[PDB]
């Protein structure tokens, strides 16, 4: 069911119903013009809007600037018919893009449905379509007939990305407040963009691009056409409340208009700068309005203007309005429709929630100002895709929001020069002297609220009856909601296109007058006695030039001299930048560079001294002279004493009443009545602790967390600025030099540059946890206390108000006195924690422990799994995979690949060309499961063979094997070669790598050593910090290449190729994750499975092997030696693995066929005696903690306990097998005692009581050993 | 004092020389302070003399050098006068490497070491015999290498790790000194207060009682140093042998192999029973490269400090003060103490396990059953920070504010009662400082994992259910609370399951309860909502995580009967599995889903994917169950790689993978 019923070309001849020319409601007259409907009663007039408004009929830009920090014009766009054409085709793919979504087709369904009242009667007993609020469509004939409609889009006013919405009032009435409701013009240029800048998602995406990102304009085009969805049911915030920002003092902006229908449009913290007071007024207001309409509605009598039934009309206006039907048709304004209907308008079509629902990366934030002006183009589906915007699937684009990035995908965005200029509407600071003073932008100050817009009625009295309602909690908005809200919606019913009289042929109709809104004052100038963040931030500039540029840590310095910057860091940084670099040492002085800066910018001081602050960032106090003084320990003691009160600029005036009392209206001989009226007192007293600390909440996110955000923006310019100025320095170094000594060099400045962002990425991920723990600390000590003082006080006085008013009635209750007395007094005595993930959802832990889980598994550049019945990639790439005829897939686990030493045996993995790894500098990982069967032949010494290769050209990286070693390899551009070594020797009675799967990892730190881990664990580590440009192979090979023993192959899995160097714990978290701890293991390391003959291990004694000393009641199992030794001169020597009589698993409760043991297996054991088997039993009967363990016949087991509980933890390829009874007993785990001199097999309880496990307690750790070919002993 | 030059100097010989700066310039704070008159003056200061050692002592910083991320100790540099000349012990540490620790540099020699060279009578020998030869000849050449290896790693150690063990006991010797002059300090401290002043008898009784406990809790501090700086030191040491060794033996190694493979190439060239293509096989089969003397093992080299000892003390010290075991033997049930301590337990006989989470649970009636738990550390006191854990399913509806389970002594330690539907933790001090906090919606008949964490260093109480932060408090106000040793479990007139108690004596973090939580839970069992353990044959009933409030009709329709919501007759819902001797229904299974009907129905797919009932008994095919470990009970049905989820408003069930993935979520009650 698409949006659009058909293709739209803008040459197309006039139809009369959905292609025609129109006239429009206007002031005077004007000539009508061409337009096509998209849907039901929605119309698209594909061009520039200059007629809705007489003042506006110039294209021309306006002497005044425009106060908005971003703004473009020119008049020769969409002049032409192709572009008008183009217009069209965008706007009608936002369209389809918006309605592809549930969220987006919820709110088209809505916009439909939302018609425009008819209150343009005198008389109240009938119903007139208002004239304003209708067409004139030209019919090809000649004549015209007119048509009402919901929404109409137009193009742009002068301003093109001015993205407004316009509707033509009543005689007197106000119908986008009054719910009557108008037709809406929305000024939409879906051939223009905003561009951010976006930092809050280093955290999630730890590889953003540098430069600005570009809005999705289907995110633009959802937020004018909820704002227009507001103005049609006529529940639009008056414009005249306008959030009011202090201006006096010099960190404050000259001024910032935003109106609160804004803030109720973005949502998420946006629409948490209205107090609950507020909303519910507004709430009670709109619901007002509503009943005014269902009455309205009842007095009706007949209708005017069309032919419709009376009926047919009243089910209309229900259905819009959700009204009440009784059995007379009388309609009255239900509460609960009411308060769903204004919940599905406000708190749930907001912009938030349709960014989430796009899965794009949109500014959180009015407050963050877009910088610069983008064109785009979206009908090309090479350029735009509906289901997934700027970010295409499968592509280079589709990761790590990419594709909205305007420095890589840079033939999507073209930049445009911005009208709104450099210190146009700026405030200048002066630091006294000369005064030295700087210019900075008006939307580049502190914005701080005015206490005004936070009105409360706490310290309002309030009276407390018995039939009291408690409301219910203020959830916050999630998919849940909005999923359950989508399924209870009613997507069938559509408005019918009835045919109405014909209107005047030109329709006159007055814009809405909007309030004036006057300018805030600009040029205004300041004096300071020190500096600030904005002097610091600005001795950080430059500019582009011939002449050398010095990094000096003297801000006075740099202010006085453009050619000098100031940097925040060390002297040993500057003097290195700073000294002459001969040609020789260009390279290897870049590299120092390098790693002096990804160093200090990434610097941490952990502390414990405070409670909840954990780490602090010491180069935030130099870098913006963040609070005073100069030295990084000053500001770190200055930290530690204080707390977070020092990053703000300004302290917040925060002021909570005194609690209003509650009065308890008196009951006369009624016990219920009066029960009734405590429970609601104390329920309207917990009420009351939840509203005051929301009200805090909403303070501390107006007053607190701006600071606290654009804190964190000015130290993301300070980093880029930091890098800028660094990469200008190197590049005039570079340039220096000869065009033959450049040639000499392989010096790319794009490896450069994504290596010193990615450097500032991790710096500011660091400083976002700083600033997040900061302003949550801030949040818990300096302004909930004093909600919580005023709750105590509140909680003292109505506890001796309650106790009063039960004293007053010691008659009407009797004997039931003191435990009301006793239930007040611990109810009251009590305190209400302040959970600040109920009321934001910005801080749970599941959160980030899942997208920390995410970002290890998603980081990859290459997964490589298989699925269905193919491997293929999983990534965001989903690079292509070439199978060769003779590469097998193990059938009990069909992620398992086996390789053989054949040409026509191998895995090639085609990237994507972004992704192949040419780079000096970029870090990378890598990791796999392997098994390596154990070498036979003496050829195989001395034989290294590649088994995964991405080595071109005598360059790139490969994995390659060799006796008893895995080495990992890298080889640059220059031939050079640096290579890392795991060594397991052969020589060993039993190990923990020959043939058995190892969870092999390889990070490299370009600037660090590269290492290899095995098992989760660091095994060794290499220096590569002289290598220069590794130039890796487009293709990645999977084979067995230079192995001269036919029989070998490999084993090899899961294997994962990172961006990134994986830290420790990631590792320990990869092994953790992909060991599969919920499967049991065998001795090799795949799945333990049931009816697979196993030898038995134990890990106490793996000398010893067991065997039945008799098969009988009498008989018993029991340990014996020594395991013998297989061995091969020179070549490898083990104890014998294939010993013992052998066990099976047989299924006991298991409830399927697939051959796999899980954790918490009940089954039973079988052992194999001279080929034959016989039950693993016991019996209980028998004294001692340790009751012996014996093989029994199968049909002779009888009543005696047989359960065998499998346990698996996480390790050894370790199994625990628990004995139990047909009682769930656990009669305990199975291991061995020593009696006599006979280590006998028992079940014991003791294992049970031990828990701190290793030493000691290990013996209770068996292991299975199928027979395996990799091996190869003869049994 | 903190001027060692001074602290010789002084001809008093009233000074002692020290490095606690934190405790140093406290002590200078309160110089001037007014004397310590009462029990709360003492108090403050005892808790504030100990927090500041502690931030003194234990404190460390993670550094990254030219080896990785370590633990860098930062008053060493003050404790053994290793490198007090730069600013700080850190920047000397980095801008000096690890070598610089020690006196003595550079003191590996090379082993001497003879390699027989390739016997001559081998010249008139065939082919297959030479490279016989030639192959036990590369293999004992591999041997001798891996020998020089281990000689180098010996003498590694005798030399270069002699040093820094010497530094490693002189910084622990360094620490007990400390220690001892702290603990003097305290009791000269408590012998003048007890000497010289108007306080009460029972609260000087008292001081002694808890200032006792403030120093054992002052000697686990010291301990926590102590092994802060062995593991460093230890790093450091193994950081040296990566730098300065190893690349020594690899120098040698590689002249060693060059001159062995110019031998080899030499004999073979000189051999006259081999062709020139066989001597070139022979020739590039037998040299020597880096991968044959690239010995080195890091875990080899951390695992050599691994021994019993360490194992012992580990589990001697182990943070674990109480964690309750309890388990059903033939006859009787088992109830007692796992973590090794000596923590008494007498419980009522007649409390029953029943199956929890993971393991049994004790169930009390509320009455008459009671569990004491008596342990020295129970008794708390003004410095010990604790953690109390377990998990909790009320089957009670009392509003009273009865009692569950805590130590109070004379109205003073903590507690924690059952009051309205939720709980209330209690913490009341000896000065009378009472801290009292409500859990909200905790008594629903269902487990809730609850944690409690008290931390006395940055005087933080952190209360979580399940796996929210419920309660982020500061307990900075509140001074001694010195109870009785013995904790009390009584559930007071409401029976309940009670599982895993446990209390700590280690301040826990949210990270810790996160993954105790995920990691009890994911056990490969499937819960219902209620948290318990979903089973086969139960008559449950469906819900979907959208809609947990909306349960599941069945309703005819076109000669068949569908289940479906409302925006009816509640179906009743049950599981099937094949095998008749499996009971609960464990993750990643098989599953039939049945109606009962006035005879039993199963369920089955049709063409469209809605989700049909139907009476054969074969003909009804098995579904599979999963879950996310990230969830509790939200289980997943899935059929052939596709899930059911629930269908758009017409709402029923259909199996498609086009929607949502909150659709495909469910749970049973």
């Amino acid at each position: 069911m698409p949006f659009v019923n058909k293709q739209f070309n803008y040459k197309d001849p006039v139809n009369g119903v959905d292609i025609a020319y129109i006239k429009i409601p206007n002031a005077g007259q004007m000539q009508p013009v061409k337009a096509f409907k998209i849907h039901n009663k929605i119309w698209v007039i594909p061009e520039r809007d200059t007629f809705t408004n007489p003042e506006e009929g110039d294209l021309n830009p306006p002497p005044e600037a425009k106060q908005v920090p971003v703004s473009y014009y020119d008049s020769t766009y969409l002049s032409t018919d192709n572009e008008k054409d183009n217009y069209l085709k965008g706007v009608t793919k936002l369209f389809e893009r918006i309605y592809s979504t549930d969220l987006g087709r919820m709110l088209l369904t809505s916009i439909v449905r939302g018609i425009p009242f008819w209150g343009g009667s005198t008389i109240d007993t009938e119903l007139k379509v208002i004239d304003t609020n209708c067409i004139n469509v030209i019919q090809p004939d000649g004549s015209y007939r007119s048509e009402e409609l919901n929404l109409v889009i137009i193009g742009p006013s002068a301003d093109i990305i001015q993205f407004e919405c316009k509707s033509f009032g009543h005689e007197v009435l106000n119908l986008t407040r009054n719910g009557y409701g108008s037709t809406q013009y929305i000024r939409f240029s879906p051939d223009f963009t905003f561009g951010f800048e976006e930092s809050l998602e280093v955290d999630t995406n730890p590889l953003l691009g540098a430069g600005k990102f570009a809005t999705d304009p289907a995110v633009t085009l959802a937020h004018q056409l909820i704002h227009a969805g507001h103005r049609l049911y006529g529940i639009a915030i008056n414009p005249n409340r306008v959030f009011k920002v202090n201006t006096n003092a010099y960190y404050e902006m000259s001024g910032l208009e935003v109106s609160f229908e804004e803030l109720r449009t973005f949502g998420g913290h946006d629409a948490k700068f209205i107090d609950s007071l507020q909303e519910n007024e507004f709430r009670l207001y709109y619901y007002n309005k509503f009943k005014d309409i269902a009455s309205t509605l009842n007095k009706a009598k007949s209708i005017v203007g069309t032919t419709a039934s009376l009926q047919y009309m009243k089910n209309v206006f229900k259905e819009k309005y959700l009204l009440s039907e009784d059995t007379s048709g009388k309609f009255s304004v239900d509460k609960l429709k009411f308060d769903k209907l204004y919940k599905m308008l406000t708190e749930i079509y907001t912009e938030d929630n349709f960014v989430k629902f796009f899965k794009v990366l949109n500014a959180k934030t009015f407050l963050n100002f877009d910088k610069a002006v983008f064109k785009i183009n979206i009908v090309p589906k090479v350029n735009y895709t509906i289901y997934d915007g700027f970010n295409l699937r499968n592509t280079n684009l589709a990761a790590n929001f990419n594709g909205q990035n305007t420095e890589i995908n840079n033939m999507n965005f073209t930049k445009l020069k911005n009208f709104t200029g450099l210190f146009e509407f700026y405030k200048l600071l002066c630091v006294r002297g000369n005064d030295l003073c700087i210019k900075v932008n008006n939307w580049d100050l502190f914005f701080s609220p005015s206490e005004d817009n936070f009105t409360n009625d706490l310290n309002k009295g309030e009276e407390i009856t018995s039939d009291t309602n408690i409301e219910a909690a203020e959830e916050n908005i999630s998919l849940d909601l909005i999923q359950q809200y989508y399924l209870t919606f009613n997507f069938d019913n559509e408005p019918e296109n009835i045919s109405i009289e014909n209107l005047s042929s030109d329709i006159i109709g007055q814009l809405e007058l909007m309030p004036n809104i006057e300018r805030f004052p600009n040029g205004k100038k300041y004096e300071l006695d020190k500096y600030t963040m904005f002097h610091y931030l600005r001795a950080q500039e430059f500019e582009h030039g011939k002449s050398r540029i010095a990094l000096t840590n003297s801000v006075n310095e740099a202010l006085l001299n453009p050619s000098r910057v100031y940097t925040f860091f060390s002297s040993d940084y500057v003097k290195k930048v700073n000294k002459a670099t001969e040609a020789a040492m260009f390279l290897g002085w870049v590299e120092q560079l390098v790693y002096d800066f990804t160093d200090e910018t990434s610097e941490v001081s952990t502390t414990d001294k405070i409670a909840d602050i954990t780490i602090i960032i010491p180069y935030i106090g130099p870098a913006l002279n963040i609070g005073n003084m100069l030295y990084k320990d000053d500001f770190v003691g200055a930290l530690i004493f204080s707390g977070a009160v020092i990053l703000l600029e300004f302290i917040p005036e925060i002021a909570i009443p005194v609690l209003g009392t509650f009065a308890l209206v008196s009951y006369i001989a009624n016990k219920v009545l009066t029960v009734q009226t405590i429970d609601n007192a104390l329920s309207k007293r917990n009420e009351k602790w939840d509203e005051v600390y929301k009200y805090i909440v909403t303070n501390w996110l107006a007053k607190v967390n701006t600071q606290i955000d654009l804190i964190r923006k000015k130290m993301k310019e300070a980093l880029e600025n930091q890098a800028e100025a660094t990469k200008a320095i190197i590049n005039y170094q570079y340039n220096q030099y000869t065009e033959e000594e450049k040639n000499n060099i392989n010096f790319n400045i794009d490896d450069l540059s994504s290596k010193l962002n990615e450097s500032i990425n991790k710096a500011m991920i660091n400083i976002n946890k700083f600033l997040n723990q900061c302003s949550v600390s801030y949040l818990m000590n300096s302004m909930i206390p004093y909600g919580v003082k005023r709750l105590e006080d509140f909680d003292a006085s109505l506890k001796d108000a309650l106790l009063k008013y039960i004293y007053d009635n010691r008659g009407t209750l009797i004997g039931q006195v003191d435990r009301l007395k006793d239930k007040v007094n611990n109810t009251l005595s009590t305190d209400i924690p302040f959970q600040l993930s109920k009321y934001v959802d910005n801080q749970r832990l599941l959160s980030t422990f899942t997208e920390y889980i995410k970002n290890i598994i998603n980081t990859s550049i290459l997964n490589l799994r298989y699925e269905s019945n193919h491997l293929i990639d999983l990534s965001r790439y989903a690079s292509k995979i070439n199978i060769g005829s003779k590469v097998n897939f193990d059938p009990i686990d069909k992620n398992q690949i086996q390789l053989f030493n054949l040409e026509s045996s191998k895995i090639e993995v085609i990237l994507k060309n972004a992704i192949v790894y040419n780079s000096m500098y970029e870090n990378f990982s890598t990791s796999f499961w392997i098994r390596i069967p154990k070498y036979f032949n003496s050829i195989s010494l001395n034989n290294e063979y590649t088994i995964i290769n991405c080595m071109e050209n005598n360059s790139g990286w490969k994995v390659s094997l060799n006796y008893g070693e895995i080495i990992w390899t890298l080889q640059d551009t220059q031939e050079i070669k640096q290579r890392v070594v795991f060594k397991y020797s052969q020589m060993i009675n039993i190990s923990d790598y020959i043939n058995r799967w190892i969870f092999v990892t390889i990070t490299n730190n370009r600037l660090n050593n590269s290492k290899i881990y095995i098992n989760g664990r660091l095994i060794d580590q290499k220096p590569i910090s002289n290598l220069g440009n590794i130039h890796a192979s487009n293709n990645i090979m999977f084979k067995l290449d230079g192995c001269r023993d036919t029989h070998r192959y490999i084993w090899i899995k899961y294997f994962n190729l990172f961006d990134k160097e994986l830290n420790e714990k990631e590792i320990k978290d990869l092994y953790d994750n992909q060991s599969n701890s919920g499967i049991l293991k065998d001795f090799w390391g795949d799945y333990l499975q049931y009816d697979k003959p196993y030898y038995m291990l134990n890990l106490y004694d793996p000398n010893k092997y067991v065997d039945v000393n008799n098969v009988g009641i009498r008989g018993y199992m029991y340990l014996k030696g020594p395991r013998g030794s297989v061995m091969t001169t020179n070549i490898y020597l083990n104890s014998s693995l294939y010993r013992g009589t052998k066990f099976i698993i047989k299924k006991y409760a298991s409830g399927n066929k697939d051959n796999i043991v899980r954790n918490n297996d009940r089954v039973y054991i079988n052992v194999v005696v001279k080929n034959k088997e016989y039950r693993l039993a016991t019996n209980a009967s028998q004294a001692g903690v340790e009751k012996i363990l014996s093989a029994l016949e199968i049909p002779d087991v009888g009543n005696l306990s047989q359960v065998v509980v499998m346990k698996s933890k996480n390790i050894t390829n370790k199994c625990k097998m628990n004995l139990q009874d047909n009682n769930g007993n656990d009669i305990g785990f199975i291991g061995f005692h020593q009696f006599n001199n006979i280590a006998k097999l028992v079940a014991s309880n003791w294992y049970n009581r031990q828990i701190e496990r290793s030493s000691r307690t290990l013996g209770c750790s068996w292991e299975f050993i199928p027979v395996d070919d990799g091996w190869g002993e003869r049994p | 004092s903190s001027d060692f030059l001074k602290v010789i100097s002084s001809k008093d010989r009233s000074l002692v020389y020290s490095f606690l700066d934190n405790t140093i310039d406290y002590l200078d704070s309160i110089k001037y302070d007014g004397p310590i008159d009462t029990d709360k003056k003492y108090y403050l200061w005892l808790k504030e003399i100990f927090r500041n050692y502690s931030f003194d002592m234990t404190e460390t910083q993670e550094v990254n050098t030219l080896c990785g991320f370590n633990k860098v100790v930062p008053w060493l540099g003050k404790a053994l006068n290793i490198l007090n000349t730069g600013n700080s012990f850190i920047e000397e540490f980095k801008t000096l490497g690890p070598i610089s620790l020690i006196n003595k540099k550079e003191n590996i020699t090379m082993p001497k070491i003879e390699i027989d060279e390739i016997p001559n009578s081998m010249l008139n020998l065939s082919f297959k015999d030479l490279s016989e030869n030639l192959f036990n000849i590369f293999s004992k050449n591999n041997s001798y290498f891996e020998k020089i290896y281990y000689d180098f790693l010996d003498q590694w150690w005798t030399q270069y790790y002699s040093q820094y063990f010497d530094l490693i006991c002189m910084a622990k010797r360094s620490v007990l000194a400390q220690e001892s002059l702290i603990k003097k300090i305290i009791q000269k401290k408590l012998s003048y207060l007890i000497g010289n002043s108007n306080i009460s008898s029972d609260n000087l009784a008292l001081m002694n009682l808890t200032t006792t406990n403030t120093l054992r809790d002052i000697s686990n501090e010291s301990q926590i140093a102590m092994n802060n700086v062995n593991n460093f030191l230890n790093n450091v040491a193994i950081c040296v042998f990566q730098t300065n060794i190893y690349p020594k033996f690899i120098s040698f190694m590689e002249q060693c192999i060059n001159n062995i493979n110019k031998n080899t190439r030499e004999f073979i060239q000189k051999c006259t029973n081999i062709t020139e293509n066989e001597k070139l096989q022979l020739i590039n089969q037998n040299i020597f490269s880096s991968l044959d003397f690239d010995f080195l093992n890091i875990e080899n080299l951390k695992s050599l400090f691994n021994s019993e000892t360490g194992l012992l003390i580990k589990e001697e010290t182990s943070p674990y003060e109480l964690v309750l075991y309890a388990f059903q033997e033939p006859g009787n049930n088992a109830i007692g103490d796992a973590s090794g301590k000596n923590t008494s337990i007498e419980y009522s006989k007649d409390i029953g396990l029943v199956y929890g989470i993971n393991s049994d649970a004790l169930y009390l009636n509320g009455s008459n059953q009671s569990i004491s738990f008596s342990n020295d550390f129970f008794e708390n006191g003004l410095t010990n920070s604790f953690s109390i854990y377990f998990w909790l399913r009320n089957l009670g509806k009392d509003t009273i504010k009865s009692k569950l389970i805590g130590s109070k002594e004379d109205n003073c330690g903590w507690e924690i009662y059952f009051q309205d539907t939720g709980l209330v933790f209690n913490m009341i001090d000896s000065n009378g400082n009472e801290k009292n906090i409500y859990l909200s919606d905790v008594s629903n008949n269902s487990w809730h994992y609850i944690t409690i964490s008290v931390d006395r260093l940055k005087e933080q109480l952190l209360i979580f259910i399940d796996d929210n932060l419920v309660a982020n408090e500061s307990i900075k106000e509140i001074l001694n609370i010195y109870s009785s040793n013995i904790i009390s479990l009584l559930s007071e007139n409401n029976p309940s399951y009670i599982e895993g108690l446990t209390i700590l004596n280690k301040p826990t973090t949210s990270q810790e309860v996160l993954s105790n939580y995920f990691k009890v839970l994911n056990n490969s069992y499937i819960r219902d909502s209620s948290e318990e353990r979903l089973e086969y044959n139960k008559t449950y009933q469906l819900y979907n995580y959208v809609f947990s409030e909306n349960p599941i009709y069945e309703i005819k329709q076109n000669n068949n009967i569908y289940l479906t919501i409302n925006n009816l007759q509640v179906s009743k819902f049950k599981l099937l599995s094949i095998n008749p001797n499996k009971q609960y229904v464990q993750k990643l299974d098989e599953v039939i889903i049945s109606v009962l009907d006035n005879m039993e129905k199963y369920i089955d797919i049709s063409e469209d994917n809605r989700l049909q009932l139907i009476d054969n008994k074969n003909n009804a095919k098995k579904m599979i169950i999963s879950n996310d470990i990230f969830i509790s009970n939200c289980l997943t049905l899935s059929y052939n790689g596709k899930y059911i989820c629930l269908s758009m408003k017409d709402n029923w069930m259909i199996c498609n993978n086009d929607m949502s993935k909150y659709l495909y979520l469910w749970s049973f009650k």
